[PDB]
Parts: C-alpha cells; sequence; structure tokens
C-alpha cells in the first residue's frame, strides 16, 4: 500500500502497538478521509469499452 | 415491535441542505413551496485577552494558580 | 480468507471480546449493524444489543 | 487611530491594539489548532501547539500570547512551522494511551482531529508510555487521568469561574497529576461544565458514559427549561 | 512517589498539630517583610518553618497555614508537593543525603553509597528500622568542587574518605555532630597545593580609585 | 592591545576568595567595601547606566545579554508602582560552584552591588533569592545584613540621601529552575515555580506586576567596583565585546579541584594544566572537555588545544559558557553514563508547562538508558538528533536547550564509540 | 595569614535564621499597601 497512513490503513502489527496508527485507523474508518474539492473525470479500457467515472 | 429499532413513517425528515447565505435560503423555500423559519446567526462576539492583564497588580483579574 | 457466519470470539478463559465502539455500524455499507451499549455491574464497558440483518448484509 | 497592519500571507488586515495574533488569524478566515487556550478562559502558554513562523526573526514564537506589534507578516504556510507542528503532535501522543475504543470521545476528541488533519503519520518511542492512577471526583463525572493531557484547562476554569479551588497541579517533570491532593469529592455547583471543559476523553459525564458515541446522535436546537433564563 | 493522601490513620485531620506564640512572633517577622496586599505570599517560608518545628510536616500543618495565611488549601498542596525540602513521609531526626550526579558520580560516588548501605543496613530510598537514619540519594546540591557528597540536616560534608564516614557514622549513633567543614585538609574550597591564588594582603583605601 | 594576556594579580576584582584575613564590617572596611560610595550613589542613576555601558560588562550566568542594555531597559521613568531589583545566587548545573563561596567570603560587597544596583534604576527594595540548600550561608549572609542595618546604614536615610532600601534574604525550597528568570518571579510571589511567556517582558511586569529586575550575583558584586574602580580598567582584558575577570574554576578529574578568578580570554589548557595540579594521567590521558556546566556541548581534545575562552570563541566552537564545571572527563570513564546521569538529573528537576521538555526529556532519558544498554540500531540515534533538533526553541525557558544540546553535542564528537557500543551488545545477544 | 577566619557559623542552630530576621524586624520602611489587602478581600 502507500506511504501514507492517512489514506491506506495502518496494518495490524503497527495497529496494536501505536498510538498514532490507531487514532488513524479509527478516525479512517469513521469519518473518511477528506478528499479537496474539485471535479474530475476519467476512464479505463473496460472490457466493454471506454468505462467512464465522474 | 420485532427488534427495537426505530421505523418512521416520514420520507422528508433525513433531508439537510447547505446552503451560501441566508437570501438564497429565503429565496428556495418560498420558490419550492413549504414554509419555513429563520434562526439568525449568532456569531462569536470578540473579546480582548493578555498575560501581562492577566498578571496584574491591584486589578483582581488574577489567575492566582500559574 | 472466507466470509460466512458472523461469529463473535471471547477471551481465552474469559468473557466476551467487543467492547460496543461502534466502529462495525459505522462502518457497515448498508448499515445492518445495530448497537445499544450498556455497561453492567462491573463497570466495563458493554453491550445491550447487537444486531447484523443477514438480508441487508452485503458481505 | 488603533489600527495596526499585519500581513496574514500577504493580505493585510487592521488589528486592534493589545490583541492577540490569534484573534487577527481568526479575524482573517485561518485557525491555528490549538488546546490550552480557550476563549471564555484565562491564556496560558501551556499547550504549545499555537505556534507559527514570524518573518524575519529565527525563534518561533507561541501565538496564543503573543502581542501584536507594528506591521507584520504571519507565515502559517511555512516548511518549519508544518514541522513544529508535527512535532509537537508526536510529543502529545508519546504519553497518551490506546483508549479510542474505550474512551467517551470518540469522534469528538481534540487530539485525534488534530493529529490527522496537523501531525505525523507513523509513531516513534518504542518503549515507555507512563500511566497515572485514576481519582474520584464525584458520582457525576467520571475521571481517568491517564488520557489527561496535563493541558491545565480544567483548573483555571475551577479557580476563575467557580472559584472553588480544588483544582492544582500537583508533582514534577512526567510525573504531574492534576486534580485534588486529598480526596475531596469535588462537588460543586457548574461542575457539568467541566465535561466540556476537558478537551481530551480525561473528564466525561459519568450517567451518559458508555451509552452512544456522537456521530450516530443527531443534534437538535432547543431551549433550556427550569432556570430564569434558558 | 506517593501524590496522592489516602487518609490511614497517624494523618487525616484532625491529628493534634499546634504552634508556640513564639513562631506566631515569627510569622509577624515573615508576614511584616512582604508588602500589605500580598499576605499569601509568605507560603515558602511559613511551611518551612512548619517542617522545621514538625520535622516531617502533617497535613493538619498545612491546613493550619492554610487558615492562618487565608489561602484555599490546594495552592499549599501543590506548594507542599512542588519542592524537595517538604518530606510528607515520617521520617527520622538526621536524614543522609548522598548528593550524586555528574562530578559526584565521575569521582566514585557509589564507594559512599556502598559504605553507607553495608555499614547502616537499609536500602537507598527506603529508610532504617528506628529514626535518625532515613538515607536518599540526591540531585546536586552545588559545591562540586569537592567530593561526592554528604548532606546531614543543615550541614555538610566535603572531601570524603570511608574512614571518615564511618567515623561520622559512628558519632551520629552517639550523637557528637562534627565540623561543618571538609576533610583531609584544605578546610575551604581551595587549590591544595601551594596558594597560585593571591599571595599579598590587599590595600583597599590606599591606593587609586576613580572620583569616589 | 594584548597578546591574549595571563594571570596577573591586583587585576583581581574581588578579594577574599577563601579563609582570608577577616570578615565582619569591620574587615569589610579595611579590604575596601563602604569607601566613599555617598559620592557615588550622590551623582545620579544615568552616571551608573554610562559607567556600566563603558564598562561593556557581559552579563554573567550564562544567558550572554549584556548587562548594560538590560538595566536600560529598566529605566522607564516614574509611574505610580514601585520597583525591586533580585539578587538570584542559585547554583543549579552541578559544577555550578560560583558564588556559594563567594557569599559565604564576601557579603558586604554583594550589598554594595544590590545598593548601587538598586540606585541605578531607582528601586524601592531588593529581594535576595538564595538557594534553600544553604542554610549556613544564608545565616552568615543575615549576620553581614545585620550588621549593615546596625551601622544605621541602609534602610531610611541610606549613606546620608534620603532614599529608602532595604534587602530581604528568602530562600529556595529546593528546585532548578528557581534560577531562571521569570519562575523566581512567580516563586517569591508564593506561587509554585514555573516561568512565565517571555513577550510580556520583566521590564515591566514583575512581582505580581511591579517592574522588576533580575540579577546575578557576579555581576551583582563587580557592579560597584565599576564605579568606585578605573573607567573601562575593568575592560583592558581580553576582548571589548566581552571583557572581565570570570570565575574559571574546575571541579572533574585534575588535581586540587578548584576555583581562579581570571581573564577572560585565556588559553583553556594552560588554564587546566597550570592552576589546578594537572590532567590525572597527563594531558594526553583524559578523554573530553566541557565548559559551561551542565547547558553546554562537549569538546573533543584536538578542538579544545585551541580554544581561547571567550564567549564568541565558543559560540564559533558552537559552545555557550557558565560556571566552575570548565573541565576534563578522563578517559576510562564513560560518557554514556555521565551524559546520561546528565539526562537523569533534567528529568528529576524540571517544571511541566511545556508539553514538549516534559515529553522529550522523558524520551531522551528512556533512549540514553537503551544506548547505556546499547540495545538499539543506528536509525534510533539519529531519531534522537532529530528530535533534539525538535526540542531547541519551543519551550518557555531555556532548560529544554539545555537539555537538547549535550545531546547534540554527544552525537557530534563521539558516533563511533556509541557504534561500537551497540555492536559489543549485539555480539552479546548472539 | 592562612588561619581560617570564618567557622563562626560552627554554632548556628535550626532557628537562628528566623530568629535573626526577626530581630532585624524594626526600622524598616514600611512596605506599602496597595488596592485592597488580597486578591479575594
Ligand atoms: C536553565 C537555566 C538555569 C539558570 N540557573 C541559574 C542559577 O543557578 N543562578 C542564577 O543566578 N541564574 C541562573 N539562571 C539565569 C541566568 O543567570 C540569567 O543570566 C539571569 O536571569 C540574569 O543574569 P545576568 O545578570 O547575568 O543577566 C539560569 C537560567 C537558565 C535558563
Ligand atoms: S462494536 Fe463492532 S467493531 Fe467495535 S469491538 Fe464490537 S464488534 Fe468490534
Ligand atoms: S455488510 Fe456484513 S460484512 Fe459488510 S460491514 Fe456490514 S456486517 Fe460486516
Ligand atoms: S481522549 Fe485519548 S482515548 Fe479518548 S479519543 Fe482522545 S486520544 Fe483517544
Ligand atoms: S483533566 Fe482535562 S482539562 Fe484538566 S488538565 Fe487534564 S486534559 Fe486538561
Ligand atoms: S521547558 Fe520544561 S522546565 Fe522549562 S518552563 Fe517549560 S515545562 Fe518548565
Ligand atoms: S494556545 Fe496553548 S500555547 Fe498558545
Ligand atoms: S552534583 Fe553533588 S554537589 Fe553538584
Amino acid at each position: 500500500k502507500v506511504d501514507d497512513a492517512k489514506v491506506s490503513p495502518p496494518k495490524r502489527a503497527e495497529m496494536k502497538t501505536s498510538m498514532e496508527s490507531l487514532i488513524h485507523h479509527f478516525k479512517l474508518y469513521t469519518e473518511g478521509y477528506q478528499v479537496p474539492p474539485g471535479a474530475t473525470y476519467t476512464a479505463i479500457e473496460a472490457p466493454k469499452g471506454e468505462f467512464g467515472v465522474y | 415491535p420485532l427488534m427495537g429499532w426505530a421505523s418512521t413513517a416520514d420520507p422528508l425528515s433525513n433531508l439537510v441542505l447547505t446552503f451560501s447565505t441566508k437570501e438564497d435560503a429565503i429565496a428556495f423555500a418560498e420558490k419550492n413551496g413549504w414554509s419555513y423559519d429563520v434562526e439568525e446567526r449568532k456569531v462569536p462576539k470578540p473579546k480582548s485577552k493578555s498575560y501581562g492583564a492577566n498578571f496584574s497588580w491591584n486589578k483582581r483579574t488574577r489567575v492566582s494558580t500559574k | 480468507r472466507f466470509r460466512g457466519e458472523h461469529a463473535l470470539r471471547r477471551y481465552p478463559s474469559g468473557e466476551e471480546r467487543c467492547i460496543a465502539c461502534k466502529l462495525c455500524e459505522a462502518v457497515c455499507p448498508a448499515q445492518a449493524i445495530t448497537i445499544e451499549a450498556e455497561p453492567r455491574a462491573d463497570g466495563s464497558r458493554r453491550t445491550t444489543r447487537y444486531d447484523i440483518d443477514m438480508t441487508k448484509c452485503i458481505y | 487611530s488603533n489600527l495596526i497592519e499585519v500581513f496574514v500571507d500577504g493580505q493585510s488586515v487592521m488589528v486592534e491594539p493589545g490583541t492577540t495574533v490569534l484573534q487577527a488569524c481568526e479575524k482573517v478566515g485561518m485557525q491555528i489548532p490549538r488546546f490550552c487556550y480557550h476563549e471564555r478562559l484565562s491564556v496560558a502558554g501551556n499547550c504549545r501547539m499555537c505556534l507559527v513562523e514570524i518573518e524575519k526573526a529565527p525563534k518561533v514564537v507561541a501565538a496564543c500570547a503573543m502581542p501584536v506589534m507594528k506591521g507584520w507578516n504571519i507565515l502559517t504556510n511555512s516548511e518549519k512551522t508544518k514541522k513544529a507542528r508535527e512535532g509537537v503532535m508526536e510529543f502529545l501522543l508519546a504519553n497518551h494511551p490506546l483508549d479510542c475504543p474505550i474512551c467517551d470521545q470518540g469522534g469528538e476528541c481534540d487530539l485525534q482531529d488534530q493529529s490527522m488533519m496537523f501531525g505525523s503519520d507513523r509513531s516513534r518511542f518504542l518503549e515507555g508510555k507512563r500511566a497515572v492512577e485514576d481519582k474520584n471526583i464525584g458520582p457525576l463525572v467520571k475521571t481517568i487521568m491517564t488520557r489527561c493531557i496535563q493541558c491545565t484547562r480544567c483548573i483555571r476554569f475551577a479557580s476563575e469561574i467557580a472559584g472553588v479551588d480544588d483544582l492544582g497541579t500537583t508533582g514534577r517533570g512526567n510525573d504531574m497529576q492534576v486534580g485534588t491532593y486529598i480526596e475531596k469529592m469535588f462537588m460543586s455547583e457548574l461542575s457539568g461544565n467541566i465535561i466540556d471543559i476537558c478537551p481530551v476523553g480525561a473528564l466525561t459525564s459519568k450517567p451518559y458514559a458508555f451509552t452512544a458515541r456522537p456521530w450516530e446522535t443527531r443534534k437538535t436546537e432547543s431551549i433550556d427549561v427550569m432556570d430564569a433564563v434558558g | 512517589a506517593l501524590f496522592v493522601h489516602r487518609d490511614t490513620p497517624k494523618n487525616n485531620p484532625e491529628t493534634p498539630f499546634d504552634f508556640t506564640p513564639e513562631n506566631y512572633k515569627r510569622i509577624e517577622a515573615i508576614v511584616k517583610n512582604y508588602p500589605e496586599g500580598h499576605k499569601a505570599a509568605a507560603v515558602l517560608p511559613v511551611l518551612d518553618l512548619a517542617q522545621r518545628q514538625n520535622g516531617w510536616l502533617p497535613i493538619s500543618a498545612m491546613n493550619k497555614v492554610a487558615e492562618i495565611l487565608q489561602v484555599p488549601p490546594m495552592r499549599v498542596y501543590e506548594v507542599a508537593t512542588f519542592y524537595t525540602m517538604y518530606n510528607r513521609k515520617p521520617v527520622g531526626k538526621y536524614h543522609i543525603q548522598v548528593c550524586t550526579t555528574t562530578p559526584c558520580m565521575l569521582r566514585n560516588s557509589d564507594s559512599i553509597l556502598e559504605a553507607i548501605q553495608k555499614k547502616l543496613g537499609i536500602k537507598v530510598g527506603e529508610t532504617t528500622p528506628d529514626k535518625l537514619f532515613t538515607l536518599i540519594e540526591v540531585e546536586c546540591l552545588g559545591a562540586c568542587v569537592n567530593a561526592p557528597m554528604v548532606q546531614i540536616n543543615d550541614n555538610y560534608y566535603e572531601d570524603l574518605t570511608p574512614k571518615d564516614i564511618e567515623e561520622i557514622i559512628d558519632e551520629l549513633k552517639a550523637g557528637k555532630i562534627p565540623k561543618p567543614g571538609p576533610r583531609s585538609g584544605r578546610f575551604s574550597c581551595e587549590p591544595a597545593g601551594g596558594l597560585t591564588s593571591l599571595t599579598e594582603p590587599p590595600k583597599g583605601p590606599g591606593f587609586g580609585v576613580q572620583a569616589g | 592591545k594584548t597578546s591574549f594576556g595571563s594571570l596577573k594579580d591586583e587585576d583581581r576584582i574581588f578579594t577574599n576568595l577563601y579563609g582570608r584575613h577577616d570578615w565582619r564590617l569591620k574587615g569589610a572596611q579595611s579590604r575596601g567595601d563602604w569607601y566613599k560610595t555617598k559620592e557615588i550613589l550622590l551623582k545620579g542613576p544615568d552616571w551608573i547606566l554610562g559607567e556600566v555601558k563603558t564598562s561593556g560588562l557581559r552579563g554573567r550566568g550564562g544567558a550572554g545579554f549584556p548587562t548594560g542594555l538590560k538595566w536600560s531597559f529598566m529605566n522607564k521613568p516614574s509611574d505610580g508602582r514601585p520597583k525591586y531589583l533580585v539578587v538570584n545566587a542559585d547554583e543549579g548545573e552541578p559544577g555550578t560552584c560560583k558564588d556559594r563561596e563567594i557569599i559565604r567570603h564576601d557579603p558586604h560587597k554583594l550589598v554594595e552591588g544590590c545598593l548601587v544596583g538598586g540606585r541605578a534604576m531607582g528601586a524601592r527594595a531588593a529581594y535576595i533569592y538564595i538557594r534553600g540548600e544553604f542554610y549556613n550561608e544564608a545565616s552568615n549572609l543575615q549576620v553581614a545584613i545585620r550588621e549593615a542595618y546596625e551601622a544605621g546604614l541602609i534602610g531610611k536615610n541610606a549613606c546620608g540621601s534620603g532614599y529608602d532600601f532595604d534587602v530581604f534574604v528568602v530562600r529556595g525550597a529546593g528546585a532548578y529552575i528557581c534560577g531562571e528568570e521569570t519562575a523566581l518571579i512567580e516563586s517569591i510571589e508564593g506561587k509554585q515555580g514555573k516561568p512565565r511567556l517571555k513577550p510580556p517582558f520583566p521590564a515591566d511586569v514583575g512581582v505580581f506586576g511591579c517592574p522588576t529586575t533580575v540579577a546575578n550575583v557576579e555581576t551583582v558584586a563587580v557592579s560597584p567596583t565599576i564605579c568606585r574602580r578605573g573607567g573601562a580598567w575593568f575592560a583592558s582584558f581580553g576582548r571589548e565585546r566581552n571583557s572581565g575577570t570570570k570565575l574559571f574554576n574546575i571541579s572533574g578529574h585534575v588535581n586540587n579541584p578548584c576555583t581562579v578568578e581570571e581573564e577572560m580570554s585565556v588559553p583553556l589548557k594552560e588554564l587546566i594544566e597550570k592552576h589546578a595540579g594537572g590532567v590525572t594521567g597527563g594531558w594526553d590521558n583524559l578523554l573530553a572537555v566541557i565548559p559551561g556546566g551542565s547547558s553546554t556541548p562537549l569538546i573533543p581534545k584536538s578542538v579544545c588545544e585551541t580554544v581561547l575562552m571567550d564567549f564568541d570563541a565558543l559560540i564559533q566552537a558552537q559552545t555557550g559558557l557558565g560556571t566552575a564545571a570548565v573541565i576534563v572527563m578522563d578517559r576510562s570513564t564513560d560518557i554514556v553514563k555521565a551524559i546520561a546521569r546528565l539526562i537523569e538529573f533534567y528529568k528529576h528537576e524540571s517544571c511541566g508547562q511545556c508539553t514538549p521538555c516534559r515529553e522529550g526529556v522523558d524520551w531522551m532519558n528512556k533512549v540514553m538508558a537503551r544506548f547505556v544498554r546499547g540495545d538499539a540500531r543506528p536509525a534510533e540515534i539519529d531519531s534522537l538528533w532529530e528530535i533534539s533538533k525538535q526540542i531547541e526553541g519551543h519551550t518557555i525557558c531555556a532548560l529544554g536547550d539545555g537539555a537538547a544540546w549535550p545531546v547534540q553535542g554527544l552525537i557530534r564528537h563521539f558516533r563511533p564509540e556509541l557504534e561500537e557500543r551497540m555492536q559489543r551488545f549485539a555480539q552479546q545477544h548472539q | 595569614n592562612t588561619t581560617y577566619k570564618n567557622l563562626q557559623h560552627h554554632d548556628y542552630s535550626t532557628y537562628t535564621f528566623l530568629d535573626l530576621n526577626l530581630d532585624l524586624s524594626k526600622f524598616r520602611m514600611p512596605q506599602p499597601s496597595s488596592g485592597r489587602e488580597s486578591p479575594r478581600h
């Protein structure tokens, strides 16, 4: 996963033995990570076709 | 009665809209038909504090603990 | 790593492992979890009611 | 005529004389993260979170109790400002224990919000982490003083508004217990207004203690009864 | 180190504590010093007088000082738990402090701790199973130009050796209180050879001064 | 000018270091106290301020601010509140040994100093905060103040002029940060010893909000001899930004650990060898040098063989300066355990206003205990470098600074010995 | 002249500090009042 415990959750070892990992686990699953304001669009090549999400 | 849940016959009781001003709120409330109340905004009042005022000489504003 | 039965666990030679910390009701994406919590005669925090809708559970 | 110039990131604004940096930053739109300050309490410089960088000076100064001299330029988004905030958020979570499940302040702890939005992601200090035995203020106030961040907010409140003088600091170094030395059941009026003063879960409501958690509880406007003021 | 009261009688007011009116004369001097309006400032010397009038201070002394100086008692408990002189535990007559931090440990302080240990018998921090030998190790006392040093009640002992320590031990058991000065020569802070410091007796009002 | 100078007698400012000819008001009158001080104090406080700013007196006690500019901060005009002088006689900083001997051997010159300092800024009274560990010398100072009053000499009609001036003695109750500048001011109020925030300066708000000031005993005692003695003859010693006869004293691993009064500019090597016995085992045997006392990083041997004892030279060597521990520690001792004991000292003596000093001295003490055991990886020691970069400048007082610097100095200079310690424990485990 | 001229502090007891300050209370300029007699009057 990423090198960021503000988007990906911390794993179990550091979760059970840290402090900030338990904080980021708890608020990451309750509140949800914040996402900056803006409008985006992207598309992948799904096997049907140009699968877009906006 | 089967689970102790809260069944409600209220479709609109879980809508909450976020606006930017009071005039657009009033305009939308009259536009979309229903009645409305305006609980006016009450901002925090500015005050004046200083640590040098916390350690005065004859004035009684004194923290007496730190 | 299958997802089936929805069991609960408990401590070795001990009482229940839950705390009613309500994280699972906050993260249940159909909100099938329902937790009502009280502490008992000890003082340690516990529950009263812990419900899963197996209909709404999407596993 | 008592209008002083500061530049918050280059934006000028006019300030009252003899006021703090923090009131000016709240005037223009910013918030500096703050713990030991509170706007109905007298200013103390305990928490060391109100830090910010003032240009053309090496020392990072506090901004809960810096009076605004003439012509400032305040760096709320420089490098060492965020580095100092990261450092102090690393220090405040050093001796604060793993109780975020069984706390009463899941959504409403200050430390969790400011640790996400302002502090580090990974911890350090593998060993240690002292523990403090709890007290018993009364049947209304559940008290777990292990979570106490030693902020000295409840003491100033008691001694300046309650006036009872029953909450003081005792000890030195790491070992500073806040409360009553003599096991006296602190019971007075406005004793319920101290479970909302305490920014962490150190002082919590006893008859509410383990029944809910703030995001499920929806909020509803109301007016008090049983008092002449409401 | 036990910062909670926990009544347990032989404590727990009212335990009978009482002064002498001559001590009230001392307190008249102490609150004669301070400016009027700040009677609440004599807490430290009045509380030290309480410690010297009762070798460990009770909590009834703390309430009585709070009654006299008209402050709420929690500030008195703050002052009495913050500092180091005020020993809330019941202690003995003589209070041995092995002073040991940086130069004292660097010049073999452990010799003195082990000497007091295996002569007195009891361990560090705790006390003897009688009075008058509460032993603790303490932080710096200031006089670092001498040995790892020994504080007994209002007395220093400097430039040590284990045998004069044994003399101090036996003479405190009997009752002979020795000199306040150091040992093994150099009766004060000295370059203990042959006076590389000043030698001539200074003149004073008989040489040049500048317009006064 | 001078070629960096050496020791020379009659350049000593204050005599009576130890065991001298007498001590009494008569002994002070013979040595040169209470000499024509009516002529000096009946002239004007701005004359003494001009004299001190002529002298270039460097403010002692390891802060670094000059004395004359601080006292010129005190020259706010006459308002409707009194003004106090607070003479701080504390010896924290294990080593310190500064004015214990001075206040036991010459209190009348201290009374001279506080009287001239009070006249030089319109002060109304003086509080002398002696350390509570010094009960015998507090009694001796009480005897001297008794005799000074008993001459009818200070108080009402002090030296002829109608100028009321008293001195009080307040003991400490055993602390470290009472030596600091503003926790002193709160502890004199009877509150528990805790400092204030600096941007309300003590020159306006002091003892309950009276404009007072704090001065150290070396500066106080040297102050009236600047008046009664030669104008900038005192400044003719060493350098010009900083000058004076300071108490360079050695307590550590030497023969006859002791005190000397010397010039500010002096080779530290020739000081250590040629004024306190010699380094035990010769010069080549010693491990390292600390100046400063305890708020100062350590110096290795090859650096200290070039060091002159000036403030600017030691800031160029990235250290400060203090009293009586300008010492070596020898090779056979563990400097790891020495600095770990210094950090244990800081943990046992620190107040707890600031979150970062409390938590940082906690981490540093537990981490140094692990390093004495030798049970970490080198990432931990560079993290210790990181935290000691995080503390400095984030505290109210400077005890956090004095705790952060020796860790910095140890990691600057004795890196491979710590690496070998950790490697020895790794082979012990394996 | 190498004879130690102190150790006149050899005979000081536990109370001589406070007794000395007590005997040194008079001829003192009056240590003024200021406003109320205390922060809580
Ligand atoms: C950590 C620390 C410890 C101090 N310890 C002492 C002390 O033991 N004695 C003292 O007189 N001043 C002490 N001071 C204060 C300094 O000496 C400072 O210079 C003083 O406030 C004014 O001295 P000056 O007259 O030289 O300017 C200490 C300051 C700090 C930051
Ligand atoms: S409430 Fe849910 S998430 Fe929390 S401990 Fe109990 S089962 Fe686990
Ligand atoms: S839907 Fe089922 S698996 Fe998913 S969170 Fe809810 S109870 Fe758990
Ligand atoms: S007060 Fe402590 S236990 Fe409670 S949420 Fe905050 S950090 Fe967690
Ligand atoms: S109990 Fe709460 S308000 Fe009081 S000092 Fe501790 S954290 Fe601060
Ligand atoms: S750094 Fe520590 S010792 Fe200094 S004022 Fe802050 S809390 Fe007290
Ligand atoms: S707000 Fe806590 S230090 Fe300024
Ligand atoms: S350390 Fe023992 S006297 Fe300073």
